[PDB]
Parts: C-alpha cells; sequence; structure tokens
C-alpha cells in the first residue's frame, strides 16, 4: 500500500496515464519525471518504505 | 552560341510586352478613376490578353539550361520568367485550389454576426464591428465581438485551409522547393555571387537574433500599458499577468494605436496640430502638392515629369461620380505615371502625399532598366523608402521651415515624450505579432505541428511570445489565425517585419549624412546632397543585383540591424525605465481570466473498473458535458426556481490530459460575458453527483 | 417498479438527458463501425407523443439536414451496442 501510495503521488503530480508505471518501472519513470521538469517535482513529498 | 539567341528572345519579348502591358495598365487606370461597368469586360479580356505570355514562359522551361548561363542580368530574367508556378499540378486538383482560395475570401468579405437578443439585425466585419473593436470600452461589448467573430468565421474557414495548406505543400514540393515556406522565403534568396549569397534557410535564424534584441524593450512597454488598462478595467488585469486578447484595440491586436487614449503619458498638454492653421491660410488641395515636389527636389532628387500635372486623379470632382480614390502610385510606364489618392485638408493627408510621391520617386528612378528587373529589391524596400521619407517630412522643423507652426512656440519634451510613446504603440507593439504569427505558418508548412495541435500551439506562442492571453478556451475546431486578412487570402506577412527595420536603417544613415547633432526622431533630411546621392545610388539600382549590395550601398550593412531602431526609441527607453519602478516588468504564462472560476476533475478508469474499461474518447467528454448542464439545469430549477436552459455548449473544457484530468467552468446560454460562480457550481455538483457518477460507471473515488 | 421508494420525478430534464443518450449511442456507432466521425446532437433526437405512463416515439436525424432520417435498423443496432450505458444512466435494468 505504501508503494501504491508513492505511485499515485508521482501520477498526480505529473499527470502520466494511469496505466504507465508501476511496481518497477518506478525508479526510471522517477528520473525521467525530474529529468523533463525539475524544480517542480521538488514539491512532492516521497517516502520510503522497503 | 546560346547567349546571343537567349538575348535577342529576351528583347523580342520585350518589345512585344511593353505595348500590352502598357495597354492594360491603361485599361486599369480607366476602371479605376471612373467606376463603369461597360468597360470592365473591355480591360478583363485585355488582362487574358497578359496572360498569354504565361504559356510563352513555355518556350523558356525545355531548351534553356541554368548552368551555363553565366551572365548575370539574362540569368536573372530568365529565372524571373523560367517559373511554373501553380502551373504543374493537375487540372482537377488545379481548379479545387482556385475554388477553395475564392471560397475562402468571399467567406472573409461576406460574414455576419450578431446579437443574441435582437438577431434581426447583423454586423459585417469591416463596419461596425470594427468600429465596436476599435471606439468601445465596455468589457462585455468587446468580448462578445471577439467572441462571436472568433466563433463563425474560424470554424467556417478551419477545413479549407486544411485543404488549402495540404494542396499548397504539394505543389511547392513538386517544384523543386522543400515546402511552402521554402517557397515563401525564396523571394530572399541570393546565389551565384560568391560573397552576396544569403540562404533561404538562414533567414529564419536572422529573424530570430533580430527579436532577441527587441524583447527588453516591448517587455517595459508592455507592463506600462498593463497599469494604464488597470484603471480602465478594475478587477479584470492580473498586475503579474498576460492582457486580455479582446482588449487591445482591435480585433486581432496588430496594433495598439486606438490605445493611445487610454495611455498619454501627458494629456494635459496636446501635440502638435496644424490642419487648423492650414484651413487658416486658406490653401487649396493643389499647392501642397507644388511645395511636396519643391521639397523632394530640394534634396537633389530629379524633377517630376509634366505627365504626372497633366493627368491624375488628384482631387474627387465631387460630381454625380462616385469612384474609389484609395491612395495608390501608378506606374502604368513609358514616362506615364499617376497619382490616386482623395486629398482633404489634414496632417495625415499631407503626410501621405510624401509617401506616394516616394513611391513614385523610387518608381520612377530605375525607370531604365528592363521591364522584368524593374521592381524593388526585394518587398521591404517599397515602403521603406516611403516610410522613411514620411518620416523625415514630418519633423516640427519642417512645419517651422513651411511657414506652419507659427515660431511663438517652445518645443517642450513633454510633447516630444507623447509623439514617441504614440510612434511606439504602433512600430513596435506589432513585431512580437508579425514574428510568432510567420513563425507559426511557417511550422505548420512544415509538418512540425501536426494537424491535431493548431490551436494548442497558436495560444501557447501567444501567451509566450507576445504576452496575450485569451479570455474563453478555444478547441482544435477553431481556425483563429485564418480569421486575418492575409492568412485567408493567401498573403506573406514577413515583409511587415523587415521593412519595419530597414527604413529605420536608412533614417540612421541618410540623417548621418546631413551630419545632424540631437536626438535621432527630430533629424531632418532635407537640402542633403550627399544624401540625395546615397539614396539614388541605391534607387536606381532595382532587381539588377542583389539587395545585399543595394543595402550596403546606403548603410555599409549586410544584413538588417535592430540598433538603429533602439537609438530612435532610447528617451523613451528611459523614461518607461524610470516610470516602472513598482511594476513587475514582465508576464506569467499560467494566469488566465477564466481560471479563477474553474473546477477540475481527475478520473481513474483502471483503478474503478481494472478489466473491461472502456476507452476515453470525445464521445465521453461530450457525454459529461451533457451531464454538467443537466446537474445545473436540475440545480436552478429546484432551488433557485428559474428555468434556464444549459447546453452542452455552456459547459467549457480546458487542459485536457492524459490522466484524463481537465478544468471547466460554466456560462449562461446566450452570453459569454456571463459565467456561473463557482460556489453554485459546486452546489449542483453535490445535488446530483450520484447520477454523474453513474452514468460512467465510477463511485466518488475514481 | 426498478426503483419502488425513492424513485426521481419524470420532468424536461430528464428528456434532455434520454436525448443526450441517445446522440451518445448513436456517435458512438457512427464511429467505430463505419469509420465515420458525425456530430449529433440532442436536437437531432425527434420525440413525440409523449405520456404519463412515459412512453414515447423517437426518430433521428442528420447533423444539419432535416430531410436525412436515420433508418430504423440503423438506431436499433447502435441500441443495442449502447444500451448497457443507456440503461445504468437512468438507474433502470432492461425490463423498467
Ligand atoms: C531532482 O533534481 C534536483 C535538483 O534540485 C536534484 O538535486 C541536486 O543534484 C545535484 C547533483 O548534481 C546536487 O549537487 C544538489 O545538492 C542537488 N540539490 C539541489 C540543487 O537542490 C535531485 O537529486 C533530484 N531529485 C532526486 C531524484 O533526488
Ligand atoms: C469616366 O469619366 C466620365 C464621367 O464624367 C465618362 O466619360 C465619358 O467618355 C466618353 C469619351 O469622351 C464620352 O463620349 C462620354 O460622353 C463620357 N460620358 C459617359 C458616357 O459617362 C466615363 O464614364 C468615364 N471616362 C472614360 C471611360 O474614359
Ligand atoms: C550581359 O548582357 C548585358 C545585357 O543584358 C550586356 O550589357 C550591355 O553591355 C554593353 C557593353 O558592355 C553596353 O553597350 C550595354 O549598355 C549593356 N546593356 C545593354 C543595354 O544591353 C553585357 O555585355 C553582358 N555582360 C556584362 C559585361 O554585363
Ligand atoms: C517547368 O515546366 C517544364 C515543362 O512544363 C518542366 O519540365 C519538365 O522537366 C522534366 C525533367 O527535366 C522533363 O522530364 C519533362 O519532360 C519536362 N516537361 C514536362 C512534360 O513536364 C519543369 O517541371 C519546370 N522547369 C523548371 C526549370 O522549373
Ligand atoms: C523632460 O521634462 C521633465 C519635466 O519637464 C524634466 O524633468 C525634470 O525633473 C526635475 C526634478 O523635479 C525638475 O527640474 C523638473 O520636473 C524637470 N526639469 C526640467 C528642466 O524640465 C526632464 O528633465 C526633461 N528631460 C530632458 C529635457 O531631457
Ligand atoms: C533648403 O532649400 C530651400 C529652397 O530654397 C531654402 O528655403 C528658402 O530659404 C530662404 C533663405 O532665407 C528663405 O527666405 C525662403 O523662405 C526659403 N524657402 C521657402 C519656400 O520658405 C533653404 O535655404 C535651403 N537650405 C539651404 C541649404 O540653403
Ligand atoms: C439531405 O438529405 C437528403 C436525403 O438524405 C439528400 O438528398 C439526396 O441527395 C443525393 C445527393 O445529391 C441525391 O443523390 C438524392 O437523390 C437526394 N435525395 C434523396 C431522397 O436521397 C440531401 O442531399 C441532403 N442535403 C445535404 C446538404 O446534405
Ligand atoms: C509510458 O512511458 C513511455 C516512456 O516514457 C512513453 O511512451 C509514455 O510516457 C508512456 N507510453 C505510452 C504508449 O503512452
Ligand atoms: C523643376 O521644374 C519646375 C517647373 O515648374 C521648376 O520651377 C523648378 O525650378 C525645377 N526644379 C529645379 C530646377 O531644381
Amino acid at each position: 500500500d505504501c508503494f501504491s501510495t508513492n505511485i499515485l503521488t508521482l501520477i498526480n503530480g505529473f499527470d502520466l496515464p494511469e496505466g504507465n508505471v508501476t511496481q518497477e518501472n518506478f525508479v526510471d519513470m522517477q528520473q525521467r519525471c525530474n529529468a523533463s521538469d525539475p524544480a517542480a517535482y521538488a514539491q512532492l513529498v516521497f517516502q520510503t518504505c522497503d | 552560341t546560346i547567349e546571343e539567341q537567349a538575348k535577342t528572345f529576351l528583347d523580342k519579348f520585350n518589345h512585344e510586352a511593353e505595348d500590352l502591358f502598357y495597354q492594360s495598365s491603361l485599361a486599369s487606370w480607366n476602371y479605376n478613376t471612373n467606376i463603369t461597368e461597360e468597360n470592365v469586360q473591355n480591360m478583363n479580356n485585355a488582362g487574358d490578353k497578359w496572360s498569354a505570355f504565361l504559356k510563352e514562359q513555355s518556350t523558356l522551361a525545355q531548351m534553356y539550361p541554368l548552368q551555363e548561363i553565366q551572365n548575370l542580368t539574362v540569368k536573372l530574367q530568365l529565372q524571373a520568367l523560367q517559373q511554373n508556378g501553380s502551373s504543374v499540378l493537375s487540372e482537377d486538383k488545379s481548379k479545387r485550389l482556385n475554388t477553395i482560395l475564392n471560397t475562402m475570401s468571399t467567406i472573409y468579405s461576406t460574414g455576419k454576426v450578431c446579437n443574441p437578443d435582437n438577431p434581426q439585425e447583423c454586423l459585417l466585419l469591416e463596419p461596425g464591428l470594427n468600429e465596436i473593436m476599435a471606439n468601445s470600452l465596455d468589457y462585455n461589448e468587446r468580448l462578445w465581438a471577439w467572441e462571436s467573430w472568433r466563433s463563425e468565421v474560424g470554424k467556417q474557414l478551419r477545413p479549407l485551409y486544411e485543404e488549402y495548406v495540404v494542396l499548397k505543400n504539394e505543389m511547392a514540393r513538386a517544384n523543386h522547393y522543400e515546402d511552402y515556406g521554402d517557397y515563401w522565403r525564396g523571394d530572399y534568396e541570393v546565389n551565384g555571387v560568391d560573397g552576396y549569397d544569403y540562404s533561404r534557410g538562414q533567414l529564419i535564424e536572422d529573424v530570430e537574433h533580430t527579436f532577441e534584441e527587441i524583447k527588453p524593450l516591448y517587455e517595459h512597454l508592455h507592463a506600462y500599458v498593463r497599469a494604464k488598462l488597470m484603471n480602465a478595467y478594475p478587477s479584470y488585469i492580473s498586475p503579474i499577468g498576460c492582457l486580455p486578447a479582446h482588449l487591445l484595440g482591435d480585433m486581432w491586436g496588430r496594433f495598439w494605436t486606438n490605445l493611445y487614449s487610454l495611455t498619454v503619458p501627458f494629456g494635459q498638454k496636446p501635440n502638435i496640430d496644424v490642419t487648423d492653421a492650414m484651413v487658416d491660410q486658406a490653401w487649396d488641395a493643389q499647392r501642397i502638392f507644388k511645395e511636396a515636389e519643391k521639397f523632394f527636389v530640394s534634396v537633389g532628387l530629379p524633377n517630376m515629369t509634366q505627365g504626372f500635372w497633366e493627368n491624375s486623379m488628384l482631387t474627387d470632382p465631387g460630381n454625380v461620380q462616385k469612384a474609389v480614390c484609395h491612395p495608390t502610385a501608378w506606374d502604368l510606364g513609358k514616362g506615364d505615371f499617376r497619382i490616386l489618392m482623395c486629398t482633404k485638408v489634414t496632417m495625415d493627408d499631407f503626410l501621405t502625399a510624401h509617401h506616394e510621391m516616394g513611391h513614385i520617386q523610387y518608381d520612377m528612378a530605375y525607370a531604365a532598366q528592363p521591364f522584368l528587373l524593374r521592381n524593388g529589391a526585394n518587398e521591404g524596400f517599397h515602403e521603406a523608402v516611403g516610410e522613411i521619407m514620411s518620416l523625415s517630412a514630418a519633423t516640427p522643423k519642417h512645419l517651422k521651415s513651411i511657414g506652419l507652426l507659427s515660431p511663438d512656440f517652445q518645443e517642450d519634451n513633454e510633447t516630444e515624450i507623447n509623439f514617441l510613446l504614440k510612434q511606439a504603440l504602433t512600430i513596435v507593439g506589432t513585431l512580437p505579432f508579425t514574428y510568432m504569427l510567420e513563425k507559426w505558418r511557417w511550422m505548420v508548412f512544415k509538418g512540425e505541428i501536426p494537424k491535431d495541435q493548431w490551436m494548442k500551439k497558436w495560444w501557447e506562442m501567444k501567451r509566450e511570445i507576445v504576452g496575450v492571453v485569451e479570455p474563453v478556451p478555444h478547441d482544435e475546431t477553431y481556425c483563429d489565425p485564418a480569421s486575418l486578412f492575409h492568412v485567408s487570402n493567401d498573403y506573406s506577412f514577413i515583409r511587415y517585419y523587415t521593412r519595419t527595420l530597414y527604413q529605420f536603417q536608412f533614417q540612421e544613415a541618410l540623417c548621418q549624412a546631413a551630419k545632424h547633432e540631437g536626438p535621432l526622431h527630430k533629424c531632418d533630411i532635407s537640402n542633403s546632397t550627399e544624401a540625395g546621392q546615397k539614396l539614388f545610388n541605391m534607387l536606381r539600382l532595382g532587381k539588377s543585383e542583389p539587395w545585399t549590395l543595394a543595402l550596403e550601398n546606403v548603410v555599409g550593412a549586410k544584413n538588417m540591424n535592430v540598433r538603429p531602431l533602439l537609438n530612435y526609441f532610447e528617451p523613451l527607453f528611459t523614461w518607461l525605465k524610470d516610470q516602472n519602478k513598482n511594476s513587475f516588468v514582465g508576464w506569467s504564462t499560467d494566469w488566465s481570466p477564466y481560471a479563477d472560476q474553474s473546477i477540475k476533475v481527475r478520473i481513474s478508469l483502471k483503478s474503478a473498473l481494472g478489466d473491461k474499461a472502456y476507452e476515453w474518447n470525445d464521445n465521453e467528454m461530450y457525454l459529461f458535458r451533457s451531464s454538467v448542464a443537466y446537474a445545473m439545469r436540475q440545480y436552478f430549477l429546484k432551488v433557485k426556481n428559474q428555468m434556464i436552459l444549459f447546453g452542452e455548449e455552456d459547459v467549457r473544457v480546458a487542459n485536457l490530459k492524459p490522466r484524463i484530468s481537465f478544468n471547466f467552468f460554466v456560462t449562461a446560454p446566450k452570453n459569454v460575458s456571463d459565467i456561473i460562480p463557482r460556489t453554485e457550481v459546486e452546489k449542483a455538483i453535490r445535488m446530483s453527483r450520484s447520477r454523474i457518477n453513474d452514468a460512467f460507471r465510477l463511485n466518488d473515488n475514481s
């Protein structure tokens, strides 16, 4: 549930299609998102869960 | 080889073309000075005879090569006659393009909009709508006119424009050109000279470079105008946002001149007005032409031929004959030139006389050149000469010299600031618009912009480059740029950029030849033999040589420059910088006039339905708009006890995203200026949310 | 019958919603089968013979052509395709 919350936060932040990000393609899409539009991702509060 | 019969054919063609061009020019002049239908066909078939030479051009496309013509003049004439134009297209496609162009012109010329409450009388564009957009100070009337003209004319003109761009791209590609934009840019292309070359693509970047030196000054002007509008329409413009598009003095925003009455730096002291003194001197509308000709010859220009004085349409007789007298310098040729311009007693006509006589002086200076080379260097020089002539003839010292503007008057600098701002509202308010429009057209022809993102890119560039925001969202069914005269009627728009620069360069160099001391805008040209010789060392060149050489012969530069314009407007720049201590110079590209009352919607189909979830297309958007209209109807009926006919056209939607998230707002049925406040929309959604949800198979979280 | 208690009243706004639903169904059928995009509206759905039983006749026309009537077979096919959505928009199920 924590991972799902993180995915939802990113999706709502950058308005990507709902089914594009998943459990395993999260880090690369996160990197792509900060590279594309910096200084707007910084407003997001990301929590870590392992 | 060959050169021998090439020349011989050029000579024979010139001999057989000059006379019929002369006859056609006489026929057109007689049509224009006296509107009679009986001779219209008499000249129409005459034009057909000139079209005969078109088929003669077919005789120079097969056996005449290109690389073997080493000489310059014969090559220039040959390539000026070699082009096939639109003839390479098939007959069916050619007639399709012709009927498309005619349909677009007719739609623009005879379009009508009218009131939502009295639909019995409608308004055209040229009278009525233009007066509303120029004179009215009402927010609602201006918004209605802007949005209504957009809706009707753009929605009619979109698909014709799509077919037009497809066909024109095909025709240009089949004519050894990359695209149609390349065909348009080919006017400036110069090659085969080894040192003065100018590529078609290079022009693009040059234009961009020039705009980089304009963005500061314009920005300040923009900010100033914003402040002066905040008093006219309070609570409508954000101090840190862009200007609304319908408040800019006219329908499209090409010029900000009509804002002058609202944005006078010092309204207590008026500027120069001399028509009262001109009337007091009681001068007929004949002596001003003689005085202007004397001023023209004082700088060393050749005397004007007697034929212009003997036969011309100078002043309207005032009899039962009613013919249009729009200003025009007719150059029928062979020493026969005329002026067609109705003369009144104003400053405007007095300066238009100088403009037209500069035009004809340019045109007659190079009469010795061949007929095919009897044109200006490019599209920008011909109007630039007239512009510099009128600018030089409008100085207050000139009025003092010519006997007007009585000496008992001190030239205070506040009136100079007023004049500078009035000039800036015209010259500087149009460069971003021209640049953005030509950029949009170039990228549309190039294929960079897909057919489903024309309006998106249009309004993005509008908000980013010009700092102007639309008052209502416009989807892909609109064709706003096609509502311009120059876009629907297939005309080029880049000239108004380059000319606007060229003239100023000239206005420096010539006025430098007169050894000016003070500011540039106060300098004069009259009685400058060196300046006249320098100008004539370009006037007689014509099209025989590349325009770079002609430009260098005057300013010593190989391209267009922006510095003289900034030196022209430096005093106004200093004043504006002084006057904007508190204002936020710049604009933000996120504020919208409708963004306060919008509601955002986010939809998650995959979470709610998982498998067997439907796709989201424009039909689902239609259903959502219908549902919101139903909710608003029910709320207004069951609470406020009023019956209002909301539709799916009253729900305006913006910012659609692949996440399925968008903003929307609601307006009154037949009134675009009336927006339902967000609280009422929230109440209606609260009332009907269960039905809105179950129409789409989603439940309050998706 | 379907809702029993807490059943809503039927006014002209419900007729507007029904016309919008039928227009949506016709749009979807024409887009997804005949490969044409036609802009049907609620003004193209003509309704007659409204009764207190809530029974009425309707037909459909082309968007800007009153002389063009979609034949009953195409309307039947479109209703068959979109009947589930038409039903669940109104809280009724294939028998009410
Ligand atoms: C997202 O971008 C920010 C930029 O603000 C990244 O941070 C900076 O990365 C550089 C390394 O090149 C560091 O020196 C800075 O200290 C970082 N912080 C700044 C400039 O504020 C940040 O790492 C990215 N977010 C992630 C994925 O951690
Ligand atoms: C426009 O100008 C006058 C209108 O006053 C017209 O001139 C006619 O010209 C012919 C040739 O002299 C005369 O025979 C007629 O009597 C004139 N009057 C008529 C018939 O209008 C004419 O309308 C125009 N002039 C032209 C075409 O040359
Ligand atoms: C190229 O052809 C031009 C004409 O198109 C030639 O120019 C003529 O040159 C002769 C002698 O140099 C002069 O008498 C003429 O006045 C020139 N122009 C006319 C009216 O034909 C020229 O000879 C050729 N090449 C050059 C040197 O320009
Ligand atoms: C302008 O039109 C001519 C003829 O209308 C075109 O010439 C054709 O050129 C091609 C390739 O050399 C030949 O194979 C054809 O036989 C020529 N004529 C035909 C039948 O089209 C040419 O497209 C144009 N010429 C230039 C210089 O643009
Ligand atoms: C242009 O005109 C204004 C106002 O006339 C001048 O502003 C000066 O400001 C100082 C400080 O208050 C005052 O002496 C006057 O308001 C103005 N002085 C004079 C001599 O006009 C401004 O200096 C003028 N700029 C010029 C002539 O270049
Ligand atoms: C510029 O040319 C004009 C043409 O003569 C000159 O203007 C005249 O100058 C005399 C000299 O006192 C005045 O009395 C006349 O009234 C002027 N003419 C008019 C129509 O007003 C002027 O002198 C010339 N400038 C130069 C370089 O001498
Ligand atoms: C409106 O609909 C009618 C019939 O659907 C159209 O009339 C037909 O037009 C076609 C093509 O011109 C003819 O072949 C038929 O004979 C016409 N009649 C019928 C009954 O089919 C009419 O063209 C449509 N009008 C518009 C503007 O689309
Ligand atoms: C999912 O991510 C890829 C790469 O970023 C990109 O194609 C797009 O954002 C998404 N894919 C599709 C087909 O939309
Ligand atoms: C030009 O022609 C007119 C004829 O009226 C003459 O008066 C004038 O002196 C001429 N201009 C000159 C010689 O500069």
